[PDB]
């Protein structure tokens, strides 16, 4: 209905799932990867 | 002269002419023009240093010229602001001949600095004797048009601004006459005929001055074409910052959400008017529009003084869409009473919009109630968070949020209550709706011997609209996880599953490098994978990350006592005992 | 989120930013000037030469 649209336009979304699972820093993940290509290496 | 004098007509062999002159003066400089036509080709490669070289020969000689070597003169100390020998040379090309344009339009711009200071003597003696002795020259036709404009003659404007376009053929001045039709149309709101002017007065002449592109990108904001706008309006903050240059990117903002490349000039462009006042009402509200993203302190602060300035020129009533964001600030604060006072005082002023149906203050108190409802759940006043969330679907049953927090205040109490049930039913009126349908496995989570058939129930959506989903395949990994610590990892079954989860971690590895919860994963595989040396290392990345995660102040002691370092393992146990969850959690004391 | 009013238009106006540009005069490219060594018919460096205040203070690049 217009009451629908009426409003999820209005609002906004600053708090969403997806970014609490990302970090608020900056975190990389070669790092995370070079250690996964390194117990690779004793494997 | 013939030759040198040819090049200048089309622009070219430019240093050709300029040569060709040289050449007289190493056959014969016996005279002056020959070397001043080397100084106005100088001039126009703007070395006005050479053009005043080859000047200061002319005044010196000075042979037959009614063309007033001293207009030139004067042009040149227009340039770099030697203003008062332009004065003085504008005024002994008066008194040689009165008749001529250049000094009296020289003088005219000369004094086109002070408007308000000299207005009669530029706009009659300074400009209509120009029009008088030439009513062609689109100088003055350009002039008189903008001083008709603040002079609000918006219709002999029209009448010479056309040609002022025409008998000019260089263009910045046919740029300047488009760009003068167009405020001309704009005022007049004649919009469409005057956009095409403003595009044409950028086209003409660019690098000269920056009025066409604000003309522009005001103009994109009529007809919704604001895309351009933002990008001819980074050249006005190319051409030099201002408090005007702010305000139209501040409300033209595309910035949403982590997108810096509107957002960060918003930062600037905000703090640049934050300490200003050209009459800032809704700054700090644009101020605070982008800081609910960063710190809420900052936004609390613009809401407080924005609260007061709309009591000063008007004791006006703070609008409440304003006062219930406030309060849904102070809601992630510890200000939860008067965040309470807030959507109250919010649902009143909604009120108080009686009639302000085409604003939808219904609509506004619908999600004022939402976040009060919300708020009750924080005070655990769950009675009347289900009065309000139960008024609101009864005259909007439209609406899931409030379908789901009902369902999930059940879930509170169980699953398989008419939580679940509220949670199917918000599939039901929205199957598309990612997450309830991601809460519906998330009941399924209770039940653990459902874990294989959780597949099925996390593929639904799957489909690659609602993909990617990482979310939900962190849960799939979650899911997969817990399959571990059996028996049957000799019988390669976990190895496979301990594999399997560490693909699903690849992927939400390489889609998001800044997940936290995957790298979480990735380590309590490789723990189960037995490499505890290599596992408190990924988790001080997340450590240092947030420690606000109860899992990794677990897993991190694990790894403790599996050096028995008890006494690093303990204290950080009870420091996860240091959440208001619960006083006896079983499985940490294990 | 506010319902910002549309600046499709200037009211300010931009007036602050617009007198001050001083406009250059470019009517004629050789600078206003019929640029001849043929219409000099007369000359005032026969006897005798003119040479007003103002034209020698015009005279000098920079002396002030």
């Amino acid at each position: 209905v217009d009451v629908t649209r009426d409003i999820v336009s209005r609002e906004r979304v600053w708090r969403t799932r997806t970014t609490i699972l990302q970090s608020t820093g900056k975190n990389f993940s070669k790092n995370i990867f070079a250690i996964l290509q390194s117990v690779k290496a004793r494997e | 002269l013939g030759r040198a004098c040819f090049c200048l007509l089309e622009g070219d062999k430019m240093d050709q002419a300029d040569a060709q002159f040289h050449f007289v003066l190493n056959q014969s400089p016996n005279n002056i023009p020959a070397l001043l036509g080397k100084a106005c080709i100088s001039f126009n490669k703007k070395d006005y240093r050479g053009a005043l070289a080859y000047y200061k020969k002319a005044l010196r000689t000075n042979p037959g010229c009614p063309a007033e070597v001293r207009l030139g003169m004067g042009h040149c100390f227009v340039k770099l602001n030697k203003l008062e020998k332009a004065r003085l040379a504008f005024s002994r090309a008066l008194e040689l001949n009165s008749k001529c344009v250049g000094a009296l339009v020289g003088l005219a711009v000369l004094e086109l600095n002070n408007k308000e200071a000299d207005s009669i003597k530029n706009g009659v003696q300074l400009l209509s004797r120009a029009y008088t002795i030439d009513p062609s020259n689109p100088m003055v036709l350009n002039h008189l048009a903008n001083h008709f404009f603040f002079k609000k003659d918006y219709s002999k404007v029209q009448h010479l601004a056309l040609h002022a376009f025409h008998n000019t053929e260089v263009e910045a001045m046919q740029a300047e006459s488009c760009y003068q039709l167009a405020r001309s149309f704009h005022v007049q709101e004649d919009y469409d005929q005057a956009f095409q002017y403003y595009y044409q007065a950028t086209q003409f002449a660019s690098s000269s001055f920056v009025l066409p592109f604000f003309g522009l990108g005001q103009m994109y904001i009529y007809r919704g074409d604001k895309e351009n706008a933002s990008q001819c309006f980074e050249k006005v903050l190319k051409a030099y910052p201002n408090n005007y240059e702010t305000m139209k990117i501040l409300g033209s903002l595309y910035a949403a959400s982590e997108d810096q490349e509107k957002r960060d000039i918003a930062k600037g462009h905000l703090k640049k008017v934050t300490e200003q006042y050209p009459d800032d009402v809704e700054a700090w509200i644009e101020l605070a529009q982008i800081l609910e993203q960063t710190d809420i302190q900052g936004a609390l602060s613009a809401y407080g003084t924005a609260t007061r300035i709309l009591q000063e020129k008007v004791q006006a009533d703070v609008p409440p869409e304003i006062l219930n964001n406030v309060g849904a600030l102070h809601f992630r604060l510890g200000n939860l009473g008067e965040a309470k006072k807030y959507f109250l005082a919010s649902l009143d002023r909604a009120k108080a919009e009686a009639e302000h149906d085409e604003h939808y203050y219904n609509a506004i108190s619908v999600t004022t109630s939402y976040n009060l409802a919300r708020l009750y759940e924080a005070m655990c006043e769950f009675h009347e968070a289900e009065k309000l969330y139960k008024n609101i679907l009864r005259e909007h049953p439209n609406y899931v949020d409030c379908y789901l927090r009902l369902g999930a205040m059940a879930r509170d109490k169980g699953n398989f209550y008419e939580a679940s049930d509220w949670f199917k039913e918000a599939l039901q009126i929205n199957q598309d709706h990612p997450d309830a349908w991601s809460l519906i496995g998330n009941l399924h989570l209770a039940k653990q011997e459902w874990g294989p058939g959780q597949k099925k129930f996390e593929r639904i959506l799957k489909q690659p609209s609602t993909q990617s989903d990482t979310y939900s395949m962190l849960a799939l990994g979650n899911v997969w996880l817990q399959t571990l610590h059996q028996p049957t990892r000799d019988r390669e079954k976990e190895k496979r599953h301990q594999d399997r989860a560490l693909a699903i971690y690849k992927q939400v590895l390489r889609n998001d490098a800044k997940n936290l919860y995957a790298a979480n994963g990735i380590g309590a595989v490789l723990a189960h994978k037995g490499y505890f040396r290599e596992a408190r290392d990924v988790f001080a990345q997340v450590r240092e990350a947030t420690a606000d995660i109860s899992d990794v102040w677990l897993n991190l002691a694990h790894i403790y006592v599996e050096q028995k370092q008890y006494i690093s393992a303990v204290q950080m146990y009870e420091n996860c005992l240091r959440k208001f969850y619960k006083h006896q959690n079983t499985e940490v004391v294990l | 989120t506010y319902p910002f009013d549309q600046n499709r238009f200037v009211q300010y106006k931009a007036t602050s930013l617009e007198k001050q540009h001083k406009h250059d005069l470019l009517t004629e490219p050789d600078l206003g000037v019929t640029i001849d060594l043929i219409n000099p018919d007369t000359y005032r460096i026969d006897p005798n030469v003119l040479l007003d205040p103002a034209d020698e203070k015009l005279l000098e690049e920079e002396i002030q």
